[PDB]
């Protein structure tokens, strides 16, 4: 017959085991539960829901002195694998979760040595409620936690604590999140730069309730930002340029207007899906969207412009007066600051000839004033390319150097020296 | 029946189904398992996660649960609800938003000899990696792994019950075909538990798009804007509609650019084939833009204040027109004489000033011809090589 | 006190859920079914699932449960809440969600003889592949799979009821509980057998019971809304042809704008559509058509455009085209000596003037006739199109017969 | 544990939990309620509902759960499933969902004295009323109402939580610094609580927590308000091109499908209820009409401008108004103004009469596009004046918004 | 208390909940149904479902929960799991989208006497059989039907509280009005079953909409672009823009009625009037740009080739322009030298000739645009008047 039906028996029905009652010798001894994580799976990040989705293994293990036995008296059962609901589990609660799964959803069996060492290690898909820093969207990184907190006992009673480890005789606390180099799948978007895990306590709180500890594992993920930088930024940088050039347009073409305004509704669009794709947060205005406002405004200035452009081109002697001012301002002096180029019927015939020349001069002095005023306009957009087109690319380099010299800080927590890696133990 | 009433009480009177079904602890279990795919709900590329509905066929021996026919008036066959017994925990290991474990506890077939068979329904939402090279001509391979999770291979051990899965009864999809489909079991060293192996089967599905929505809904539109680009370059100045027509094409460009964005996930494994085409179309169709504003602020240049130069005098007004050959390009008396001989010169300066804007006019025209057959030999090159 | 009490509580105590109710070894289950609908909630074509509320009527005899009327003051009748008794594990097969089993767990009718009476109500969602070849004039055929999910047809035998001893095989619709869609009208509803030949009697899903449900759309939402705004915005390319070839003319603004009026419309109807690839809806087609055909419209107003704009410094108009164009085409439809020289010199500037413009107007003319031919062109073009989609479309009639090869109508 | 185990078999022997703990019959059940606020997830104005992560810290006395320590080895406080004892069905009732009761179920804390504590967690979607009046420049107040639903006033009373030391009582929702998250879109104001009664039905009481929340507003500005001035900026614009340029409709007819396309898009955002219009929809209103009135008002320009006397002939009133009077108030004056011998006569006195016509023709051509350009700058400053005090009024009205310095509650 | 946990041992300790609660089998069991409407979450008019947030109070008597209070200290009330008693399978015949039954399992009161009150909270989602002909100016009227599933009226009869629902604690909505409630208890007589009553009693609610916000959000843009229609008429044929604004005006309210399809149901059983309103006048504009596209074509009519017909120049110069009042509308070398002379006067003679036609034509032009503002002008009086 099978031993381990005997064991079974005699563990949870001779003894009168009570899982509803913690596995200590004495009420005033406390439970020690080590924790560890192990991420499987970075599902995905809604910036739009703030919330982070996660594939992990969740470690549990603690002593239960009521689940030992001599392995010799029983067959040499080494190993025992008994359902959660039959035995006393700690209930570790995820706090900062989104949605109503406090903890794991698949409650697998729980394996007991000979010892007393229980051991626990559920999969679980969470949902955690991550703020997002949009302050260098696409060319952030964001700063994920889990946050762990046993809410059935208090500081008196359990004890979280981090999953030690042994390589040399030397047991030292596992302060990461363990990946599994085979069996993690890295995510297309986002790489993980640091993991380190932490065993916070509150002070200024008190061991008598369940505020006053928890662990934390922190997740400290920069995006990678080819996709963005080829479909979103390329096409509003060139759209944008267009803008610029639509300066060096004739007033004669019939599309100044048309082109600026064309570009200045592209800017909306891009402004606009830009929208969708963040969250309606107000800590910071994205880069991207301090480009798109800065790119918008500039280009209201070009339409501006170009519009007092054709208003100077379609003056005639008729409506308006060249001052001598202007002209000297507009076809003297800027021009070349900008380096731009360069019987009685005998009297009756008589009467009429001169009539005719009379009206030709006129005719030609009018042509005189009109290329006056088309020599001003093409002063004034010659003037306006020069101080607008500048800042432009001024503007668009700084702001897409600004964001792209934006990196992780090499090391979290600010005021600790430790590097939180697997690959250095403390 | 009162006699399989009787033989069920029988069965599992003194049945602990927390036990592993063997008569020595020091042996192990084995488990059949089969996977039978029966619908492919659908495959979110955005989120990378494919949605099945399968069956899960498992097979084992419990020597606990075997009873001779004789005593029961020959029965041979029961079925018995899956919570009665003993089953063993199969877990998806790449499950991306569903269940992780079977939820469905369906009723198992129990034989007289012991052998069980259990077919229990499931939803598999799994991780699925897709490579968007090739959209909308795609193919994706992505997998399910299924395992035990609490027993490792000196316990509870699992064999395929085929080489591949069983597509049979598969519904046909509509909008994917299965090009293939294998399952292989593996021997795994994980970290946690490094003194003992623990197996696992992975079932994979290579799937083929078939491509008629997007090429009808989104790749023709695509070429056909496309196809607009060169048409800048025929159209004369005085027409005032170059930078309409071009605007309109590079605009109309964008936007399908961004339509194809919110189809594939925000990845940046890889890029798009068709993104990237439709990337150098605009490119080349702002260059294009950039080189019309220039011809039409040439066509307009006013010789008053413009001199045209030597060097574009001699280039493009005597060697690049006789090169390209497909075109057809090339007291009062006193004061009414002198305002005669006024008129007379005025009309004279008038021609003149004409003959340099009609010049002009010429190296404009010739300009955007070239960039025409620019245009037409890449279009050329491009529909050769991609034939 | 209520005489229900200790019979229930005879028939309940020393009953097993999990027997199935077999006499004897060989004995099969009758398992009768009978699909009422009472609300047709809804058809997701993007989901390609279809939403009904039915009441499914499921019928069986337990030996087990049947007393004598006369031990128990007459009573023929119980009700028994539904988890404390067999059941057959009717479900549907064909569900795109996870739901098989009924909404909701009602109480089970029990007569003296053992015939059981269950008639849950429930709200399914079902797959149904969906045809686009005709939309908006299409007509679906849905279909609901019911089959045992525990038994085979050694133990369980599906059948369709018997009512006055002729077989219902049609979906009851009761005039008092049914709600007309308003989207959909129901043409056929037949309900037959059926046999996966495949599989033997075991593997459960040797049978079937499929309720087929026939919908044919009603199309004046859509005509209304999408193809006739869609049709008369596309016939306005044709309208390019009469505007002046120049500046201000806006030939290639109007052809532009209808061209992306077509473009937004493929993408509304792609919208409205599943993302199937197995055929091209037919408005689908139609506007790909158009986009091409004004797509041609737009090259030909730049042609046109180039033609009339030319001038004699750039361009020289041959005799072949002149000829051509011009003919053939359009039937098919001291001081003294000084002032002297000046007024020589104004003569001759002025009628050299002259004749250029005259060449300007034969090149203009050469354009109008460019365009009136084009124009007929395109217009045979679009009405064989737009004639060929209509005829197409309102010739789609859904088939006399539920099923072709059968002469019956299944119809009560 | 042995001693424990031996407690808990001794309480819980003939202990019901359906049976409310009144020792006497009449007795009542004090139940104090209070709230803490983990995070403040979402506030769907679409559908008027917030949801909250909370812990609801309750506690009451259960006679029945009394010993004496000394006679268990000094056994002060057991941790037991809340399922095992009694409690009050303490829910939201104006949840938005179907969800009353709480999520998590943790333990109960029970003293040796009987003193039940319950601090359960739950994630609520609370259904609020919106007022969009000022939106986005608006302050909510999104209440949530936990009361027993099984249980009147005539068998349990509710009271307030008592703060950590124990000494005074708790009005107001309580914030731990160390497990508290900035929304980032509403920054929490006033959090009153306050016991309410129903005048006509004595049986009634409940706990209400308050969340006085104000909006920060800076995501709508930068992505809906300010890309709406540069379009009114461009539809005052229109006024100063000239109508020879040709490019009158396309600024103005683009401005005006622009503001159209930013109030659709805008019309996502705010909830669909009818009570008022909020702040942001009555500036892309005013904006949308400004814009129609200044296509229409091109349209008119554009017409008088291309009037010749082979057309039109000017009355007198329009001469009198535009040629005269307007232009000194706009400051846009004008500038102040032998046979073949026979035939050769003959034809030059043709040519001088036929440019004596054409110049008094083109004299009047130009009087109507001087009509058509003082027109065109009346209509300039008009639309800059009244869309320059319509967005500051309705913008320093929407700025002059602040929740009030006393809840009320 | 020791009392009351006495009193539930001994009530439950043989008690039955699968019987129903009768002395004897041949009678039936009153419950007095009532609904309490508390809040009204949503209606989508294109699902066709109504979600309501209610509380439906049952009250029935049970014998065999009767009790003596002087027995257990003078209890009168106590409160049961209603899973511990017999309850009737009341389900909502309508459902759409929700549950059929009741879920939440709430306690329920119990006097000695075996009254018992039950008051379970639910949100049924039922369906709306939604009417869009005057959207957004529409009333709709929906029900929730409710009923005893597997009881006939013989064994479990079903009355209501009182002729309307309870709306005493009722939230307002904000986006509706309530107009009317009533319930009304129906006898049916099915085919399955020709001998005995089923009962159901049918509430329903009589909804109007509050049309403010869609007033301004849909209908504002709507009109003003439908009034933006009849401009290009007055827009000269010169300024080269007309296409422009007669496309851009069609594109609009295309966009429009896009937008307005997707604020209702698929249904084709009626049309909305605004949806009607909006596809009259895109006929217009259609017509618009084909009448000005002929008017364009007019106006830069070549006079070399094309001779005015005489009719047309009666009609659009000699008797149309007067009809309108409100217009301002019109109503050896010197031998060389002087055949030079001669040649510049005939050429401006025969110059002047056809520009005169041409103006000819241009005058025509003018007319047909001013003739089509004046019609729509028309129109759009007669339409102000009749439909307002
Ligand atoms: C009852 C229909 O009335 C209208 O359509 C109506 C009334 N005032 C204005 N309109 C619209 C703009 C219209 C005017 C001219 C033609 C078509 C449509
Ligand atoms: C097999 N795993 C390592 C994943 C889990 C062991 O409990």
């Amino acid at each position: 017959v099978n031993e381990e039906e005997r064991l079974i028996n005699d563990l949870l029905i001779v003894n009168k085991y009570n899982k509803h009652v913690r596995p200590v010798k004495h009420n005033n001894e406390v439970v020690n539960i080590a924790l560890s994580l192990t991420l499987s799976n970075l599902i995905s990040l809604k910036e739009t829901d703030e919330t982070l989705t996660s594939n992990v293994w969740m470690d549990h293990a603690w002593y239960d002195h009521r689940l030992t036995w001599n392995a010799s008296e029983y067959s040499d059962i080494s190993i025992l694998r008994l359902p959660p609901e039959l035995v006393w589990i700690p209930d570790i609660v995820l706090q900062n979760n989104n949605d109503g799964q406090y903890h794991v959803a698949y409650f697998c069996n729980v394996l007991v040595r000979p010892n007393g060492y229980v051991t626990w290690l559920p999969p679980a898909i969470f949902r955690s409620s991550c703020p997002i820093n949009v302050l260098y969207f696409p060319f952030d990184w964001q700063n994920c936690s889990l946050k762990f907190t046993a809410l059935n006992y208090d500081a008196n009673e359990i004890t979280m604590d981090l999953m030690t480890d042994t390589i040399d005789g030397k047991d030292y606390p596992i302060e990461w999140i363990i990946i599994d180099p085979e069996a993690f799948t890295e995510n297309g978007e986002w790489e993980i730069i640091h993991k380190p895990a932490k065993k916070n306590i509150y002070p200024d709180k008190f061991p008598n309730g369940t505020n006053y500890q928890d662990v934390t594992f922190y997740l400290i993920i920069r995006r990678k930002p080819l996709f963005y930088v080829i479909n979103f930024i390329t096409p509003c940088v060139l759209i944008s340029f267009l803008a610029s050039l639509a300066f060096y347009l004739p007033a004669e073409s019939g599309e100044k207007m048309s082109t600026a305004i064309s570009v200045l509704l592209a800017q909306a669009v891009f402004l606009l899906l830009t929208s969708q794709r963040l969250p309606e947060t107000a800590l910071a205005v994205p880069l991207i969207g301090k480009y798109l406002m800065f790119i918008m405004s500039l280009v209201t200035g070009v339409i501006v412009n170009c519009g007092i452009v054709l208003n100077f081109h379609f003056r005639t002697p008729s409506t308006h007066v060249l001052s001598t001012r202007v002209k000297q301002i507009f076809l003297e002096k800027l021009p070349r600051i900008l380096h731009m180029s360069r019987h009685d019927e005998i009297k009756s015939g008589i009467d009429s000839t001169n009539y005719i020349v009379k009206q030709i001069k006129e005719k030609n002095a009018y042509d005189e004033e009109v290329g006056n005023w088309n020599l001003v306009g093409q002063t004034i957009d010659r003037l306006s390319m020069f101080i607008i087109t500048p800042v432009m690319v001024l503007g668009t380099i700084f702001i897409f150097v600004m964001g792209n010299f934006n990196h992780p800080p090499a090391k979290p927590f600010e005021g600790d020296p430790f590097d939180y890696s697997s690959d250095h133990p403390r | 029946s009162e006699h399989e009433t009787r033989l069920v009480a029988n069965l599992l009177e003194n049945y602990n189904k927390v036990i592993r079904p063997v008569e020595h602890h020091t042996h192990f279990v084995d488990i059949t398992v089969g996977l039978q795919l029966i619908q492919l709900i659908s495959v979110d590329e955005v989120n990378q996660i494919v949605e099945t509905n399968v069956r899960l066929r498992q097979q084992w021996i419990d020597v606990r649960l075997r009873w001779n026919p004789a005593d029961y008036g020959g029965i041979k066959k029961i079925r018995l609800p899956s919570d009665d017994v003993w089953l063993p925990d199969l877990v998806l290991y790449n499950n991306a938003d569903g269940d992780f474990a079977i939820v469905h506890m369906t009723k198992l077939l129990l034989d007289y000899t012991g052998k069980i068979m259990w077919t229990p329904p499931a939803i598999f939402k799994s991780y699925c990696e897709i490579i968007v090279t090739h959209f909308p001509f795609d193919q994706q391979n992505c997998t399910m792994k299924l395992g035990i999770w609490t027993y490792d291979g000196t316990k509870v051990s699992i064999s395929p019950e085929s080489d591949r899965p069983d597509l049979s009864t598969f519904m046909e999809s509509g909008e994917w075909v299965m090009k293939d489909y294998r399952g292989w079991k593996h021997w795994v060293y994980y970290t946690c538990c490094p003194d003992t192996p623990y197996l696992d089967i992975t079932y994979h599905f290579i799937m083929q798009r078939i491509p008629l929505y997007f090429v009808v809904n989104v790749i023709i539109p695509c070429l056909l804007f496309s196809f607009l680009t060169g048409l800048v370059f025929y159209l004369p100045t005085d027409s005032g509609e170059k930078m309409t027509l071009s605007i309109s094409v590079l605009l109309s460009l964008t936007v399908f650019l961004l339509v194809i964005v919110e189809l594939i996930p925000s990845t940046s494994s890889a890029v798009p084939l068709i993104g990237k085409y439709m990337l150098f179309t605009m490119i080349f169709v702002i260059s294009s833009i950039i080189i019309t504003v220039v011809v039409i602020n040439t066509h307009h240049r006013s010789p008053s204040t413009h001199t045209m130069p030597q060097w574009v005098r001699k280039i493009f007004i005597d060697t690049i027109p006789n090169v390209m050959f497909f075109s057809t390009m090339k007291p009062d008396v006193k004061s009414a004489i002198e305002g005669v001989k006024y008129i007379a010169e005025h009309m004279k300066s008038d021609e003149e000033s004409s003959n340099a804007a009609e010049e002009w006019k010429y190296v404009a025209m010739v300009i955007d011809h070239i960039l025409l057959c620019v245009f037409m030999l890449i279009c050329i090159i491009g529909t050769v090589s991609v034939f | 006190e209520n005489e229900e009490g200790r019979l229930i509580e005879k028939l309940l105590g020393d009953y097993d859920k999990r027997i199935i109710p077999a006499k004897t070894l060989d004995h099969i289950i009758d398992v009768t079914l009978k699909l009422t609908l009472t609300n047709l909630i809804s058809l997701n074509e993007k989901e390609e699932a279809l939403t009904t509320n039915v009441w499914i009527e499921i019928q069986w005899n337990d030996y087990r449960l049947s007393w004598n009327t006369s031990e128990y003051e007459g009573i023929d009748l119980v009700r028994i809440p539904s988890e404390l008794l067999w059941l057959p594990d009717v479900v549907l097969e064909n569900n795109v969600d996870g739901q098989f089993e009924v909404a909701y767990y009602a109480n089970v009718l029990v007569y003296n003889d053992g015939s059981m009476y269950w008639l849950p109500p429930a709200i399914y969602r079902s797959t149904c592949p969906i045809a686009v070849t005709y939309f908006p004039f299409d007509w679906q055929n849905c279909s609901l799979v019911f089959r045992s999910q525990t038994y085979n047809a050694h133990e369980v035998n599906l059948q369709l009821s018997a009512e006055e001893g002729e077989a219902v095989e049609w979906i009851h619709i009761d005039p008092e509980d049914f709600t007309e869609n308003g989207e959909w009208t129901i043409r056929h509803r037949p309900a037959k057998k059926n046999y996966n030949w495949q599989l033997t009697k075991d593997d459960t899903d040797f049978q079937e019971i499929i309720f087929f449900l026939i919908i044919q759309r009603k199309p004046l939402f859509y005509i209304i809304n999408i193809i006739a705004p869609c049709v008369l915005i596309s016939s306005l390319v044709v309208l390019v042809y009469f505007l002046p070839a120049q500046a201000g003319g806006q030939k290639c603004t109007l052809s532009i704008s209808v061209l992306l009026a077509q473009t937004i419309f493929l993408f509304l109807i792609a919208q409205k559509v599943p993302e199937t690839s197995l055929n091209v809806p037919l408005i689908g087609k139609y506007l790909i058509f158009v986009m091409f055909v004004s797509m041609l419209i737009v090259m030909n107003c730049v042609i046109v455009l180039n033609v009339s704009l030319r001038t004699p410094n750039t361009h020289s108009l041959s005799e072949k085209i002149k000829h051509l164009f011009l003919g053939f085409l359009p039937k098919y439809l001291p001081e003294i000596k000084s002032c002297v020289e000046a007024c020589n010199f104004i003569a001759k500037s002025t009628k050299e003037q002259n004749d250029s413009g005259s060449e300007n107007e034969n090149w203009v003319l050469i354009g109008k006739v460019i365009d009136k031919a084009c124009f007929w062109i395109a217009l045979l073009l679009f009405s064989i199109g737009t004639l060929a989609i209509f005829l197409t479309g309102h010739f789609n009639q859904v088939p006399e017969f539920p099923f072709p090869g059968d002469p019956r109508k299944y119809v009560p | 544990s042995v001693m424990e185990d031996t407690l808990l078999s001794v309480l819980f022997e003939t202990y019901n939990p359906k049976v409310r703990p009144a020792q006497t019959v009449g007795d009542k059940v004090t139940v104090r309620v209070g709230l803490t606020l983990t995070n403040l997830l979402i506030l769907n104005e679409k559908i008027e509902e917030m949801t909250t992560n909370v812990f609801l810290n309750l506690a009451w006395t259960d006679y029945r759960l009394q010993w004496d320590p000394a006679a268990y080895e000094g056994i002060k406080d057991l941790r037991i499933p809340s399922s095992d004892v009694w409690q009050p069905d303490i829910v939201l009732m104006n949840n938005n969902d179907g969800s009353f009761e709480i999520t998590l179920h943790v333990n109960v804390l029970v003293q040796h004295t009987g003193a039940v504590s319950w601090q359960p967690s739950a994630i609520y979607r609370s259904s609020c009323t919106i007022k969009v009046m000022y939106f986005p420049f608006d302050w909510q107040n999104c209440t949530m109402v936990f009361k027993s639903y099984t249980y009147d006033t005539s068998e349990v009373t509710l009271q307030h939580a008592l703060d950590a030391k124990g000494e005074r009582e708790v009005k107001e929702i309580v914030i731990n610094k160390d497990a508290f998250t900035e929304n980032g879109q509403w920054s929490i104001e006033h959090k009153p609580s306050r016991k309410n009664w129903r005048s006509d039905d004595p049986s009634y009481e409940d706990v209400t927590f308050y969340l006085i929340i104000q909006r920060k507003p800076l995501f709508y500005i930068v992505y809906t308000i300010i890309p709406c001035i540069l379009i009114s900026i461009l539809a005052i614009l229109v006024f100063y091109l000239p109508p020879d340029a040709g490019e009158k409709m396309s600024l103005s007819i683009s401005a005006l499908l622009a503001v159209t396309v930013f109030l659709l898009l805008l019309a996502d955002k705010v909830p669909e209820t009818s009570l008022s219009v909020p702040i942001i929809i009555r500036y892309l209103m005013f904006i949308m009409i400004l814009v129609a009135f200044s296509v229409i008002l091109s349209v008119v320009v554009l017409n008088l401008h291309h009037r010749s006397p082979n057309t039109h002939t000017m009355p007198n009133w329009i001469r009198q108004i535009f040629i005269e009077t307007l232009p000194p108030f706009l400051w846009i004056q004008r500038p102040v103004t032998p046979q073949d011998l026979k035939e050769a006569v003959e034809a030059i006195k043709y040519i001088a009469e036929q440019l004596e016509s054409a110049s008094e023709f083109d004299d009047l051509k130009k009087d109507w596009q001087y009509v058509a350009m003082v027109a065109d700058r009346l209509f300039l400053y008009v639309f800059f004046v009244i869309c320059s005090i319509g967005t500051f009024s309705i913008f320093l009205d929407a700025s002059h918004n602040v929740p009030p310095d006393n809840p009320f509650a």
